[PDB]
């Protein structure tokens, strides 16, 4: 058989599916044609509307007590989280390391961040 | 790319598993660093 | 193998930013074609007559200076003027060729030593 | 997409570069260049072929570095939007550094012209130095540089619009235009009246115009490799940094030549 | 904006009443005492209540030890620990100086 | 292991290589300084048998080595390439092959500097390479060419690392980080990268004009030819004072961090510290001609330049007072980075006040090329760069090495370099104000007393350095042992005065910076998922 | 000639270093290595005559 070219984001499985077909004979290449790899993944994402490589700042809407901790996702088993308060910039920057086994407590505002791992390494 | 990491894999030299002592290389490095100007003074005074 | 492996968590792929991205691609292509045609208009109606009208005067002055250097070729060594103090100083001999000759050294014009 | 499939990628846009020897290779070439030229200036090497070989090794190491970077941008696809923004800003800062070198040369010129020395004769240009006339050859030079700028922006917008044969012809025409500039500059250096050793006028004149000549030879190489990469389909419609880099280099070199022309000729004479 | 003293008092009363385990009691007490003011005795009373509610003795001794290192005289410490005499008698915490007699 | 260090393309390996070359060349510069001070102990040729040329050669070797090969590689290269990708959460800095070519172009600059010292006579021109002394009529031979090529290779390294640093901290920040939410060391190395990028062109221009005068018969600076030597002074000092602010501003970054983490309270007005560092960086490029009040500038020009030089006393005063405001009211844990911060504060204020007395163009009549200016600059350079370097080392080396250092030896090393550096650099003001000229291998014999006490101080400083490179060995062979016994300081921040020990042990690192929650020696590629921030 | 897709396949499907992945890589890489070794051996070799004083003979 053969691999396809992953026309949208639900169809890509691997790095070899991100290659796509070339420009034909005398046209310029379009971005859809000859982009490969991570840039092609980012391009398919910008076409779908999904921003790959999430750049969202930390959820500082609530305080996050230990009965409902602030859940933060991680494709590893830990993350570095800098908390500054219950509003955005309430106190100084406080860097914490939530892991799988340990929640992270702020000690200046007392927020509790719970890792949830995505994983599958 | 995936290299080894840990307590002594961060550095170029080899400290623990070693035939010669580490003090040999560690003070020979700073000794030739300290003796480069003496080589310079010897050459210029021989001239 | 974890249960979180087959959970889709990219969000909704129906924001208007997707259609605005593709429409902005179409708009950049059309505006690029219009600006391209404007620049063939400028580069044909402006650049070519300027380069011809400058090349004609440049060829005439180039031939004039070629004639004047050709007359200056037949000049004896005693007739070349007084090289000044700051002119063609030799602090040390050059390491290319044989000594007193620069890179684009013209022996017809620059005769001084 | 899923979570298993999202787990197999970079999770951050920026390029994780593979290990490559070309930094230490270019460094060793640069050391051998400096050593061989400091030993051939003062007669410790007999001839210049050692310095020629060191320049050749430095050039081929730089070419192999650029071969690796066009490989990573084209075939490996590692240049996403963040890496493209980063290399665009990096080329902009290097261009600012070259502009500041030319500001240093303009400082040397303006000092040695606004303070005319008494050995020169308290006049600018000095007595006995007939200056290069502005209107004869450098007028042709500056109008073909301005038309080079118009030609690169026409070819760049023809590339964005999708038209291949217009963009290729534009890039070919502007490459031959700037080698006509290089040839006219060599012709001007060949039939000129003064030398680089003819005092400070010849000194700072040939220094400034020769450094700009060197940058235009560099732009000739960049326009040539950009023509090759556009011919062999490396450049897309929305993904090209070699081209945007080479045309902002073209425009900055055009502005530097405009200042060089107006000062060094229309104020020097 | 700067808080007046009674606004501070109301805020740390509310904070010590809402604290729910030992990390929160020690956190609230740490940034309670790290201002340029000795807290009002209602705040210390709420601190001793909140340290009792999380079942931890030695922080309720640390209330008085931090009050000693915080207050400016040796007489205002007496004014504090005689105005908290009934609270400290009810909970039964010692001072550190009458716990380690030296 | 050929790949990981020779073909290196991640920032931390480049950083420890930068630090190794920096400390090797710093050992060599300290040896040249010892030899200089040994020859300058008593009048008459003591050790160098006559041969003032060798003394001048060791003077430029010591100067160019300690500036361009110890402080600039250490501060910029090692600390930038370790923490600047880390303290913003970047994975690996943009253009890492430029990051590798800058390091690998440094030690060949060292190689050609050493061979400049070895060839026919040596460069004896001072660290400023003023013509016509450095021209071909006074210095024949290929030596000053090789010193010029050393300066060119380290100029390439500084500029390329500056480009790398600018686009790394601009483009590759983590997701929560606005530019206002940056640390002060990252801001400091950002501003330093901008001053490098805007200064090294004028240095490259003036140095290549010097080379063109020397070997290609042209006259930028030859009077017989119309050239003017003051043009080199203008170009070199337009590099030169931005250069010394480049050397001091990473110290202003490090000292904010060690002061805030050993006073357990944040920096007083951190955005004002960003504004003050940027104001110093902008105000450097406008004051460059205070180094040449003697050449015969116009009275209005000198009256400008003394005001422009004096204006920089205000933002440096804002920085030095905000550091006092950070240390005031906190809980001082006097570890050795805090000792180096306090000593930096006092001794850099002393050097800056002598510099303010040097800023006046009417007093620089009396102080130019005396030992008063070497008092000023060895004070600000030595304390504000070496104490910043030692504070950065004893601050970040447990984290970036995983090996704790002996603390008692660290405090005796600090104290020895404190009193030794004071004993060497305090009588230089007396020698200068009594009129001892600069760059002399011998003196009138009325200077012998203060030259003797300073030469006594040099041996104390070299003993503290030998002790420091013993602390390095003891850290490298017994670091885990130093963690397990009580020979070191495991926790940089003690518990607060309410905090239980187990409540501390669940939260054992409380920093406002990323680098201390990273694992000892950190992951070869950390930040798989990007570090989020509110 | 539009070798871009084919070279994407060759370059991504390769356990070789990036300068070796093209089929024409040795054609550049072997003479470059020899010429580089000569060009960095020789000016280092001319340093003893530099520090000894023996300039090059003009023959
Ligand atoms: C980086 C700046 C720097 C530093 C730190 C020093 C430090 C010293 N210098 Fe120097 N010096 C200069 C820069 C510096 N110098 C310059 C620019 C000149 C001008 C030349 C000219 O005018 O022509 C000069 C000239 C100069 C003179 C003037 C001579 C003259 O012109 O007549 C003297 C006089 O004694 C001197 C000696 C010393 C001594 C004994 C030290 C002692 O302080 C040595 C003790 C220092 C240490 C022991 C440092 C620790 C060692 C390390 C390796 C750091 C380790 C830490 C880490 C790696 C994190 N040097
Ligand atoms: C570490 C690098 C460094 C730094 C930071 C400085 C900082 C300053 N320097 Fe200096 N200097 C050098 C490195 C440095 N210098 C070198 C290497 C030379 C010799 C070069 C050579 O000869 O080759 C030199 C020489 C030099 C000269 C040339 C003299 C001469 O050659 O004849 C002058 C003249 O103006 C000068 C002045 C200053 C001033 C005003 C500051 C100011 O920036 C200092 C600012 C700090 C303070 C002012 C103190 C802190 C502020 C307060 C405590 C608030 C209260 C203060 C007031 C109200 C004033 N120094
Ligand atoms: C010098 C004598 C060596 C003798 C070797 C004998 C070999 C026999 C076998 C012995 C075992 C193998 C030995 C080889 C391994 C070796 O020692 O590393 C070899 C290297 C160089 O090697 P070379 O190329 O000169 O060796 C020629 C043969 N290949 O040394 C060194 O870098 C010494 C470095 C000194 C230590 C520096 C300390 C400061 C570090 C600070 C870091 C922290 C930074 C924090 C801030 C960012
Ligand atoms: C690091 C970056 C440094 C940046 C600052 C560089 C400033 C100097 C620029 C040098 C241009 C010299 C020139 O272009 O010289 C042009 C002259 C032209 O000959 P002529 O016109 O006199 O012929 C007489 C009749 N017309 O060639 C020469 O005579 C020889 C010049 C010296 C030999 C070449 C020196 C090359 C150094 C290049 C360094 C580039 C980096
Ligand atoms: C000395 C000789 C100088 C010759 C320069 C040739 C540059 C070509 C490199 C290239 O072409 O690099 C291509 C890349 C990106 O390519 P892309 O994404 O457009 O590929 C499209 C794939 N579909 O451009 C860059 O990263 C920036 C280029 C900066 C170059 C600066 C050169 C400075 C040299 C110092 C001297
Ligand atoms: C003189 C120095 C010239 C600097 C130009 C840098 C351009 C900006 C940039 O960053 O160009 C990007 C490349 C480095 O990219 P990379 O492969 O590290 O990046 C990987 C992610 N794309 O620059 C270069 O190839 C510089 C090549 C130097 C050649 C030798 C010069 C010796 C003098
Ligand atoms: C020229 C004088 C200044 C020189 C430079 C200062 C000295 C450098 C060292 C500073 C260390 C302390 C700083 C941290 C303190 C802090 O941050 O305090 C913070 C407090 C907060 O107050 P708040 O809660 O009411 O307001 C909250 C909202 N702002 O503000 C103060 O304390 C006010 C202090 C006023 C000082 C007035 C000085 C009067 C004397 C002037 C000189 C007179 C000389 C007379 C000689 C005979
Ligand atoms: C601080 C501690 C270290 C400082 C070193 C001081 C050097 C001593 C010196 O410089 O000694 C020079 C003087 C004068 O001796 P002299 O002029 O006869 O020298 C002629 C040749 N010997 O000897 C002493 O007075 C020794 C007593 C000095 C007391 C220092 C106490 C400091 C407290
Ligand atoms: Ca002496
Ligand atoms: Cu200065
Ligand atoms: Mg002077
Ligand atoms: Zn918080």
């Amino acid at each position: 058989p053969v691999v396809k070219t992953a026309q949208n984001l639900a169809e890509v499985n691997g790095p070899e599916t991100l290659i796509g077909p070339g420009a034909k004979e005398g046209t310029v290449p379009t971005d859809l044609d000859q982009e490969t790899g991570l840039a092609r993944l980012e391009l398919l994402g910008k076409l779908e509307g999904i921003d790959v490589f999430d750049t969202k700042p930390l959820d500082s809407s609530r305080k996050g007590t230990m009965k409902d901790p602030i859940i933060i996702e991680s494709y590893d088993d830990y993350r570095y989280v800098g908390c500054t308060g219950s509003p955005a910039g309430s106190h100084t920057i406080m860097w914490l390391k939530p892991t799988v086994n340990e929640v992270a407590r702020c000690w200046e505002c007392g927020s509790v961040y719970k890792l949830n791992p995505v994983g599958v390494p | 790319v995936h290299f080894k990491d840990g307590v002594y894999e961060n550095i170029p030299f080899k400290v623990k598993g070693r035939k010669t002592p580490y003090a040999l290389s560690h003070f020979g490095f700073f000794a030739i660093g300290f003796a480069v100007p003496f080589v310079a003074c010897y050459v210029q005074l021989k001239k | 193998l974890p249960p979180n492996a087959l959970k889709p968590a990219f969000g909704p792929p129906d924001k208007v930013a997707a259609q605005k991205f593709k429409e902005s691609l179409m708009a950049t292509e059309k505006h690029a074609k219009d600006t391209s045609n404007m620049w063939v208009k400028i580069s044909v109606w402006v650049a070519l007559p300027a380069i011809a009208l400058t090349a004609v005067n440049t060829y005439f002055v180039e031939k004039e200076h070629a004639e004047h250097r050709e007359h200056l070729k037949h000049v004896p060594d005693s007739e070349w003027p007084r090289d000044y103090e700051f002119m063609n100083i030799r602090s040390k001999p050059f390491f290319w060729g044989d000594g007193d000759k620069t890179l684009f050294w013209n022996p017809v014009v620059n005769r001084h030593i | 997409m899923t979570h298993l499939e999202r787990s197999r990628h970079q999770q951050h846009p920026f390029h994780m570069v593979m290990p490559s020897p070309w930094p230490i290779v270019v460094s060793f070439a640069l050391l051998s260049l400096a050593l061989s030229t400091a030993l051939t200036m003062h007669g410790y090497i007999g001839n210049m072929n050692m310095v020629y070989l060191a320049l050749f090794v430095l050039l081929t190491s730089s070419i192999l570095w650029f071969r690796d970077i066009v490989a990573e941008a084209t075939y490996l696809g590692d240049h996403t939007m963040a890496v493209r923004k980063g290399i665009n800003l990096g080329f902009l800062m290097f261009v600012l550094s070259e502009v500041l070198i030319f500001a240093g040369l303009f400082w040397a010129y303006f000092h040695s012209a606004m303070s005319p020395d008494v050995t020169l004769g308290a006049c600018w240009p000095p007595v006995g130095i007939e200056a290069v006339q502005p209107t004869e050859l450098p007028l042709l030079n500056t109008i073909i540089l301005l038309s080079s700028g118009a030609t690169v922006t026409y070819s760049h917008h023809a590339l964005i619009a999708g038209n291949r044969n217009k963009a290729l012809s534009g890039l070919l025409i502007t490459f031959w235009l700037i080698v006509i500039f290089v040839t006219c500059q060599y012709i001007e250096y060949t039939n000129a009246a003064f030398t680089i050793s003819d005092g400070v006028y010849g000194s700072v004149f040939y220094a400034g115009t020769g450094l700009h000549f060197l940058h235009m030879v560099m732009l000739a190489a960049m326009l040539g490799v950009n023509y090759w990469r556009m011919r062999n389909y490396h450049l897309t419609a929305g993904h090209h940094v070699g081209y945007e880099t080479t045309i902002i280099y073209t425009h900055v070199l055009d502005v530097i030549w405009l200042f060089l022309y107006v000062v060094f000729y229309w104020w020097g004479v | 904006d700067e808080e007046t003293f009674e606004e501070f008092t109301a805020r740390y009363e509310k904070e010590f009443d809402e604290a729910y385990d030992l990390f929160e009691v020690q956190r609230v007490l740490n940034n309670c005492f790290s201002y340029d003011l000795v807290p009002a005795p209602a705040v210390i009373e709420k601190a001793l209540r909140a340290a009792r509610r999380v079942n931890d003795l030695p922080t309720a001794i640390r209330v008085f030890e931090a009050l000693k290192y915080k207050v400016e005289n040796e007489d205002q410490y007496k004014a504090y620990l005689d105005e908290l005499k009934d609270v400290r008698q009810e909970l039964g915490v010692p001072l550190k100086e009458e716990l380690f007699p030296s | 292991m050929v790949q990981r260090w020779l073909y290196s393309t991640n920032a931390k390996d480049i950083a420890v290589l930068y630090f190794m070359l920096a400390i090797f060349s710093g050992m060599a510069g300290t040896a040249m300084s010892l030899i200089i001070r040994l020859e300058l102990a008593a009048p008459g040729s003591q050790y160098l048998h006559g041969n003032s040329q060798l003394f001048n050669v060791l003077v430029v070797g010591h100067a160019v080595l300690m500036i361009f090969f110890l402080v600039m590689p250490a501060l910029i290269g090692g600390f930038g390439n370790y923490l600047l990708p880390l303290m913003i959460g970047a994975t690996d800095t943009a253009f890492p092959r430029i990051n590798n070519i800058a390091f690998w172009v440094l030690p060949m600059g060292l190689v050609c500097l050493v061979t400049s010292t070895l060839v026919e006579s040596g460069a004896g021109t001072g660290w400023t390479v003023y013509p016509p002394l450095s021209s071909i009529q006074a210095h024949s031979g290929p030596s000053v060419d090789l010193a010029i090529f050393a300066l060119h290779l380290t100029s390439i390294s500084s500029l390329l690392g500056a480009i790398n640093f600018i686009v790394t901290t601009l483009n590759m920040r983590t997701n929560g980080m606005t530019m206002h939410k940056l640390p002060l060391f990252v801001w400091s190395i950002f501003i330093t990268a901008f001053l490098l990028l805007l200064s090294l062109p004028v240095l490259s221009a003036g140095i290549t004009m010097l080379l063109l005068d020397r070997n290609f018969n042209t006259s930028f600076f030859e009077v017989s030819g119309g050239g003017d030597p003051i043009l080199y002074e203008h170009l070199f000092w337009f590099f030169g004072h931005p250069e010394v602010y480049i050397l001091i501003i990473p110290g202003f970054g490090i000292i904010s961090h060690v002061v805030s983490t050993y006073s357990k309270k944040p920096v007083f007005g951190e955005i004002s510290m960003v504004y003050a560092m940027a104001s110093i960086g902008l105000l450097g490029f406008l004051v460059w001609s205070h180094h040449m009040y003697i050449v015969g500038l116009d009275a209005d020009t000198r009256a400008y330049f003394t005001s422009a030089t004096m204006i920089i006393a205000i933002p440096t005063g804002i920085k030095i007072f905000s550091w006092l405001a950070t240390i005031h009211g906190g809980s001082i844990r006097l570890a050795t980075p805090m000792l180096y911060a306090i000593a930096f504060l006092f001794l850099f204020t002393m050097g800056g006040l002598t510099g303010v007395a040097l800023a006046n163009a009417s007093l620089d009549v009396a102080f130019h090329d005396t030992y008063y200016v070497v008092g000023h600059f060895h004070y600000v350079l030595s304390m504000g760069a070496i104490f910043s370097l030692f504070a950065g080392y004893y601050y970040w080396s447990p984290q970036i090495l995983g090996l704790n250092y002996n603390e008692k030896l660290a405090q005796i090393q600090f104290w020895l370099i404190f009193i030794g550096a004071n004993v060497i650099f305090f009588p230089m003001h007396f020698l200068g104000i009594n009129g001892m000229p600069r760059r002399i291998p011998d003196y009138p014999d009325a200077f012998a007393g203060w030259n003797y006490v300073a030469s006594i101080g040099s041996f104390i400083a070299t003993l503290s350095l030998f002790l420091f490179i013993y602390i390095l060995y003891d850290q490298l062979v017994n670091g885990l042992n130093n963690k397990v016994n009580n020979k070191s300081v495991i926790y940089n921040k003690a518990p607060d005065f309410v905090e239980s020990n187990t409540i501390f042990n669940l939260n054992t690192v409380k920093s406002s910076s990323i680098e201390f929650l990273l694992t000892s020696p950190p992951a070869v590629h950390s930040f798989n998922t990007p570090a989020v921030q509110s | 000639a539009n070798k871009v897709i084919q070279l994407q396949k060759i370059f991504q499907s390769s356990t070789k270093p990036l300068w070796w992945r093209h089929p024409r890589s040795a054609l550049y890489l072997y003479p470059f290595y020899a010429i580089f070794a000569v060009a960095v051996v020789t000016p280092l070799l001319y340093i003893p005559n530099a520090i000894r004083g023996i300039k090059a003979k003009k023959a």
